[PDB]
């Protein structure tokens, strides 16, 4: 083929996903802020944080959407943004074999309505976002640490949190106990500054400000 | 018929291993009594047998040497007693024994395959292999003041 | 200081402290605890041992990898001591034995071995040697333990003039042979105090206090030559002390006066054992000596460490001895044994 | 002579300990899978006298196979405490040895030695079941070289 | 702009009410931790530590923050109640093995190059 | 060649030897200081300098893919011998 | 295409039900289960006689790290630090300094076996085939510190396993 290395591009899927994006935008103009289809045929809907319960429910119950499986629910922390936390919902429709992305934003001290009522799979996921990042989800059946150790102080996945943490563990014979001490590494993590000072992709060139 | 031949070759088991004494020697040392063609022997004394009839995994084997590098290995043996040249043939990584195909020789290659030196006072102790970075002022000797 | 003995870090495991030390007799009670503190601040310990290396296993996980180093040594071999103390700033002597083994009497482990340690340490060039004795150390005490300790102190002082001598009174802790001794005395009927134990006054000192005192004395630049006395904060009457020990353990207390010579015979009978001699004549004697108060000698408070009263740290020692019945009772359930005022 | 008698008693007791090493079912991560493969027919722990047994009360050697994290370390230390003596700890894999891949993480103990006294360090990520068998045999020789009653005789 | 969503409480007084009842639960709990967890610290020696933990973050004034630490303290109480924390986890509050750190400038200058 | 420091410690090819007044030597007693006797500094010295009859010459270290990346050395200065930067082999023009 | 794994309704003929009742009363599939294990006991065991018999490997096997050297004697390593820059676990520490002759060689090349993940990325990254993963895997140590490899220990490994490593690379370099 003329492009043996370039990944093949499908445009029919692009048209279908764009049509459904316009469909969802027209259906719920109250919350849908911005919809876009990526070059690799993935549709993302950016909604207002108040539209977490409604929009998802629509995508779960409408005949033309039928997204009945919360594949993944995660958050991305971008400190340079006002509302740094960026909650991502990945949904899969088995009837129309299609994947959708609903992405909302939230700062440190703003709650998000728990989607446990709509997607009962979210119940554990939400806790993870609470544990890793600190986004508090109101109206949750039980919010607790799910991954960090008991008595952990902080949210590890936050960018403003060292990868080695602040406290290490040890066994002390004087107290006969697994005590916790301030972290002290034998060899510090060598931070490599690997980033070419030459612009890589002209397509994603931010206009000057 | 096969019962008689089966009882018989159990006597070839004791005949091959230098009689009864060698039979119990290999039985108590290597826990097996099976015989095999002597593929070779290394300078340390380990004997290296092969039998292609055995299923893949036991077609080749070692009877370890009684003595290596000032250590009695009659009763205690380990997998580090294999010289590097023959470790390839033993682990089925090649079909060429060192007797037929000998590995290329070079000056820096060792001439005495030391086993696992853990435990013995010939252990390995990590240490910094670099010199100092900051020097001192080495104050002068004249009282002067 | 050498280029590698300059203190570095924040006192954690992987911090250069500069307290490269040898602790003779580390495999037991305070020898463990001291190492822990030496391991905690990040000091390279050259722990020697004569026992099976397996018994040194609990010594392994208190220092950063590469810090703690184990060596074989023999008491009657100057070369071994020279090997272990050749490269060390401090040499702490913790060698001792509550009994007299066949190959080692009291003099061997309290005079001969400390003499060899002090002489070899002085020859090598160490700067500090912390020797450990008993508070009730007297050349005329009936127990050979204290007499041998006294002559050993004099010899160590002669060999190492600037050697810090620490005289703890009585160590109580999780493995102390002092509180566990009284607790285990329940098996042999009642507790047979000599003259009902109403004349002996004991001043027990917490193990952590003693180990921290050793560490501070190492860090203190004025501990050289001095002779400290590590004692507890209160002075307990022996009968009241056993009362408290059995109250915290909630075991029944059956005091029984016992003639001195009969208890000596009992000590001999227990000495017969070719294993750990539960009780010796020296042992039954020592529990009857009072703790000689020595106000002239400097104490723990001078080093900057406040003695912890036995009441707070008695539940740790005796919680094992309690049956399932009083296994969960709190620390304040039993009221502190009355103490004769110092 | 007494030295010969205690020597022979040492050989007998050490032989028993080394020939009936009962390990514990304490697999934690991928290093447990090799811990199973040497229990698989090919290598077969059983012929060497070693048979898996849970309930630490009746086990001798702990093969810490897998990453030891902060949330699990108290459990591992406690469980090591349950083992009646003599006890041995074999550390499988780089994670249980010194930290492995996640040595710089926030919830990983940087080596199992910081919690229990590890007796044999088996390297690998994961170690080949042959390598773990070699580590177990090295521990076996270690028990063979014990001198308990000799030291007791020279108390 | 200056006005934003609330977490649970709609004023500082309700946040203080929640802090009060959280302290109620902790103070009632403490002896149960001392007994059940087989702790060796005295009952008061845990109650004052609860008081000190409450007094640590006594400077915060944003209500939403106060509700956030109310939830976090509720979670820690939840862990302490159904033996989810262990003896070591609880004992971490009393920093025991940590050597005391100095506060005066002179000792810090004597010990190392840090602020 | 490996030689002995005044303390007794063998110096490595990197010139590393703990000072007499250094506590770190404690780690080496009852053990040995692991050093490599085959010194690369010496071993490359006696390798004969090849009399290449061209102005420039290509070195790959021998064995093609087994060696180092192939580099071209310019043999023009008569006062020195061109030495490959990867393996250390020298080359020289035939008396120019 | 899909198949119904369990959609079989049992026949209700008198013979079928008699057979089912016979299997219930006179345990039949249970006897089959016994027979299978009887058949495998009479079969040959698969255990190999370690350490006298070793499980098969391949020339690509990743084991103990080792530093190779040229046939002349000079080390292959030139301290380009690709292996240190590519190790996923940051297990390599390299310090370089121009030698007396002039060639750039590591004044320190430490690989931490207790932190290594044995990925082999270093041996791919090396442009001179200096660092390799040797065939050795039976190098367990009784103490942790013995697993912190120095430059001297790695050079000793290279000089010890050179006979095996040279053959292993000779039988695999064409695939790379
Ligand atoms: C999905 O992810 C998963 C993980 O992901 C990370 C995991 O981690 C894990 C967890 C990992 C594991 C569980 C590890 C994997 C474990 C296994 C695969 C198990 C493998 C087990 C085996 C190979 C062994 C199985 C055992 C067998 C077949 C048999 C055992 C039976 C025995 C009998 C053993 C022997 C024991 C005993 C006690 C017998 C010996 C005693 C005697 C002979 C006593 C004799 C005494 C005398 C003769 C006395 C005589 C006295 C006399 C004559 C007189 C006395 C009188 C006097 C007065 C003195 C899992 C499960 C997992 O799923
Ligand atoms: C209550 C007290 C009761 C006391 C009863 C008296 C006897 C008790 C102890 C009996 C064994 C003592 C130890 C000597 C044997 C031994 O274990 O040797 C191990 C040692 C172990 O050596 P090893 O450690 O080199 O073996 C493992 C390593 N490989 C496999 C590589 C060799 O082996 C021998 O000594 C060889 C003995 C071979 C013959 C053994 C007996 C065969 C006949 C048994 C018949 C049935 C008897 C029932
Ligand atoms: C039928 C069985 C026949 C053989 C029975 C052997 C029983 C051995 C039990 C363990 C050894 C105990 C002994 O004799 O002395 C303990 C001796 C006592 O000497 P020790 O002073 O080293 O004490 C050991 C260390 N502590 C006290 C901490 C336990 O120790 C050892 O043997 C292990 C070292
Ligand atoms: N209440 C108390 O116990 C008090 C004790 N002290 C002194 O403190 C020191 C340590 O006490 P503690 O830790 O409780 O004692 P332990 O008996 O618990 O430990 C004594 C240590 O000395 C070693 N040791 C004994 N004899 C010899 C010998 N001949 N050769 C080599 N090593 C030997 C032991 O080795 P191993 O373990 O192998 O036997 C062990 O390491 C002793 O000097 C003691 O008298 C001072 C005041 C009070
Ligand atoms: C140790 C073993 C047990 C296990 C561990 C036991 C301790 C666990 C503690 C968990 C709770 C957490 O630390 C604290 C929290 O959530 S909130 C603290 C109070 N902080 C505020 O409310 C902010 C403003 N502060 C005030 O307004 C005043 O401080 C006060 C409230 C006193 C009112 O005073 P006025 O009225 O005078
Ligand atoms: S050492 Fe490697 S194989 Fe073992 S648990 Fe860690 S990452 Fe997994
Ligand atoms: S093979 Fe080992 S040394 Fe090489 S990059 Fe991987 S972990 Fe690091
Ligand atoms: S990649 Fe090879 S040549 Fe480069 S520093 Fe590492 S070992 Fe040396
Ligand atoms: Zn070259």
């Amino acid at each position: 083929d003329t492009r043996p290395t370039i990944r093949p591009r499908n445009d029919v899927v692009h048209k279908q996903l764009s049509a459904f994006g316009q469909y969802v935008a027209e259906i719920l103009p109250k919350y849908v802020q911005q919809v876009q289809v990526s070059c690799f045929n993935e549709l993302e809907i950016f909604i207002h944080p108040d539209g977490v319960i409604p929009v998802l429910t629509f995508l779960r119950d409408h005949t033309n959407a039928q997204f009945k499986s919360l594949a993944d629910l995660t958050a991305v922390d971008v400190p340079t943004r006002q509302n740094r936390f960026e909650i991502v919902y990945n949904l899969l429709s088995l009837r129309f074999n299609s994947q959708i992305r609903v992405k909302t934003y939230t700062d440190e001290l703003t709650p998000i309505e728990s989607s446990v009522t709509v997607y009962k799979a979210a119940n554990w996921y939400e806790r993870e976002i609470w544990d890793m990042f600190g986004v508090f989800f109101a109206n949750h059946p039980d919010l607790r640490r799910i991954l960090t150790g008991y008595g952990f102080e902080g949210h590890p996945f936050r960018k403003d949190f060292p990868l080695s943490g602040y406290v290490e563990l040890r066994y002390d014979d004087e107290v006969k106990r697994v005590v916790a001490e301030p972290v002290e590494l034998a060899q510090e993590f060598r931070k490599f500054d690997l980033n070419s000072p030459w612009e890589a992709f002209p397509a994603y060139r931010q206009p000057p400000e | 018929m096969e019962l008689v031949q089966v009882l018989r070759r159990g006597l070839q088991q004791v005949s091959g291993h230098g009689g009864l004494r060698g039979y119990l020697r290999v039985l108590f040392r290597a826990n097996d009594v099976r015989v095999g063609t002597l593929v070779g022997e290394d300078k340390y004394g380990n004997k290296y047998y092969e039998d292609n009839k055995q299923f893949f995994g036991r077609h080749r084997w070692v009877i370890y040497t009684t003595e290596m590098n000032g250590r009695d290995t009659f009763w205690d043996v380990d997998g580090s007693m294999v010289p590097p040249e023959w470790h390839r043939w033993l682990h089925c990584m090649t079909d060429d024994p060192p007797t037929t195909k000998p590995p290329t020789a070079r000056k820096y290659i060792w001439t005495n395959h030391k086993f696992n030196v853990s435990g013995t006072p010939q252990q390995y102790v990590p240490y910094s292999t670099t010199r100092k970075k900051i020097q001192e002022w080495v104050p002068p000797s004249t009282p002067y003041k | 200081l050498h280029h590698a003995l300059i203190p570095h870090g924040k006192g954690g495991r992987s911090s250069v402290s500069g307290i490269v030390a040898t602790v003779f007799g580390a495999t037991g009670f305070l020898g463990r605890y001291v190492v822990n503190h030496l391991g905690r601040m990040g000091s390279q310990v050259i722990v020697p041992y004569r026992c099976e290396p397996y018994d040194t296993m609990h010594l392994r996980p208190m220092g950063d990898l590469g810090q703690i180093i184990f060596m074989e040594w023999n008491g009657k071999d100057k070369d071994s001591i020279r090997k272990v103390v050749e490269h060390s700033n401090v040499v702490i002597n913790l060698v001792g034995r509550e009994w007299e083994t066949k190959n080692f009497d009291f003099e061997d482990v309290f005079v001969k071995i400390p003499h060899a340690i002090a002489q070899v340490s002085k020859e090598a060039g160490v700067e500090k040697l912390i020797h450990i004795s008993h508070l009730n150390a007297d050349i005329k005490s009936p127990s050979r333990y204290l007499r041998s300790k006294a002559v050993g102190e004099k010899e160590v002082r002669a060999a190492f003039p600037e050697a810090t001598i620490i005289k703890p009174s009585d160590i109580f802790g999780r493995e102390d042979r002092f509180l566990n001794y009284f607790a285990s005395m329940r098996w042999f009927g009642g507790v047979p105090l000599i003259s009902l134990g109403k004349e002996t006054v004991k001043q027990p000192v917490y193990i952590v206090d003693v180990s921290k005192g050793i560490i501070n004395a190492i860090k203190d630049p004025d501990a050289k030559g001095k002779t400290f006395a590590f004692v507890g904060p209160n002075r307990y009457l022996l009968f009241d002390l056993v009362q408290y020990i059995f109250a915290v353990a909630y075991r029944p207390f059956l005091p029984y006066p016992l003639p001195h010579f009969a208890y000596r015979w009992v000590g001999r009978l227990f000495e017969v054992s070719p294993f750990e001699p539960w009780t010796t004549r020296d042992k039954v004697e020592r529990v009857h000596m009072s703790d000689m108060t020595l106000p002239h000698l400097p104490g723990l408070e001078d080093l900057g460490i406040q003695a912890t009263p036995l009441e707070l740290k008695a539940i740790e020692v005796l919680r094992r001895h309690r049956t399932y019945r009083w296994l969960t009772s709190e620390m304040e359930d039993v009221k502190p044994a009355k103490t004769v005022n110092i | 002579r007494g030295e010969y008698v205690v020597a022979k008693l040492d050989d007998l007791v050490n032989w028993a300990r080394r020939s009936s090493l009962w390990p514990m079912t304490f697999g934690l991560a991928c290093c447990a899978v090799e811990m199973m493969h040497m229990a698989a027919p090919r290598y077969d722990m059983d012929r060497f006298g070693v048979v898996f047994r849970a309930s630490p009360r009746q086990s001798d050697v702990m093969i810490v196979a897998g990453t030891l994290t902060n949330k699990m370390a108290p459990a591992l230390r406690k469980v090591y405490d349950q083992m009646p003596e003599p006890r041995y700890v074999v550390s499988m894999g780089s994670c249980a040895n010194g930290g492995g891949y996640y040595h710089y993480s926030y919830s990983v103990v940087r080596g199992c030695d910081r919690i229990v006294p590890v007796d044999i360090y088996v390297p690998g990520c994961p170690p080949t079941a042959e390598a773990l068998l070699y580590g177990i045999l090295q521990l076996q020789r270690k028990i063979k070289r014990e001198k308990r009653l000799r030291i007791w005789y020279r108390r | 702009g200056t006005s934003v969503k609330p977490i649970f409480s709609r004023d500082m007084n309700e946040a203080k009410r929640r802090v009060r009842e959280l302290y109620r639960a902790w103070y009632r709990e403490v002896p149960n931790t001392v007994h059940l967890f087989q702790l060796d610290i005295s009952v008061k020696q845990g109650r004052d530590k609860v008081r000190e933990m409450f007094m640590k973050n006594a400077h915060v004034t944003d209500p939403r923050v106060v509700d956030l630490l109310v939830i976090k303290g509720k979670m820690e109480l939840e862990e302490t109640i159904n033996v989810w924390k262990q003896r070591t986890h609880i004992m971490r509050f009393f920093h025991e093995t940590e050597a005391p750190r100095p506060t005066d400038f002179l000792s810090k200058f004597y010990v190392g190059h840090d602020p | 060649g490996v030689r002995t420091s005044p303390t007794g410690e063998k110096v490595t090819h990197t010139g590393q030897a703990y000072d007499d007044g250094d506590y770190r030597r404690v780690r080496f007693s009852d053990r040995q200081k692991e050093v490599n006797e085959n010194f690369a500094i010496d071993l490359i010295a006696e390798q004969p300098v090849s009399e290449v009859g061209s102005r420039v010459i290509s070195c790959d270290g021998g064995g093609g893919a087994l060696g180092h990346p192939r580099v071209y050395i310019n043999l023009d200065k008569e006062t020195k011998t061109g030495t490959c930067g990867y393996c250390g082999l020298q080359f020289r023009q035939p008396h120019h | 295409t899909y198949k119904f794994v369990n959609m079989r309704e049992p026949s209700m003929d008198m013979k079928s039900v008699t057979d089912r009742a016979a299997q219930t009363l006179l345990w039949t599939e249970l006897v089959r289960g016994l027979g299978m294990t009887l058949s495998y006991l009479f079969r040959e065991p698969a255990t190999i006689n370690y350490p006298f018999e070793k499980g098969p490997l391949s020339p690509r096997f990743r084991g103990e790290h080792a530093l190779r050297r040229y046939p002349s004697g000079e080390e292959r390593c030139i301290a380009c630090k690709l292996c240190e820059a590519v190790c996923p676990a940051q297990a390599i520490t390299i310090e370089a300094e121009p030698r007396a002759d002039g060639s750039r060689r590591t004044t320190r090349y430490d690989i931490d076996m207790t932190k290594c993940i044995y990925c082999g990325f270093c041996q791919e990254a090396c442009p001179v085939d200096a660092i390799v993963e040797g065939p050795n895997f039976e190098f367990s140590t009784e103490t942790h510190e013995e697993l912190l490899y120095n430059k001297e220990k790695l050079l000793n490994n290279g000089d010890k396993w050179e006979a095996e490593i040279a053959a292993n690379i000779q039988a695999d370099y064409l695939y790379r």
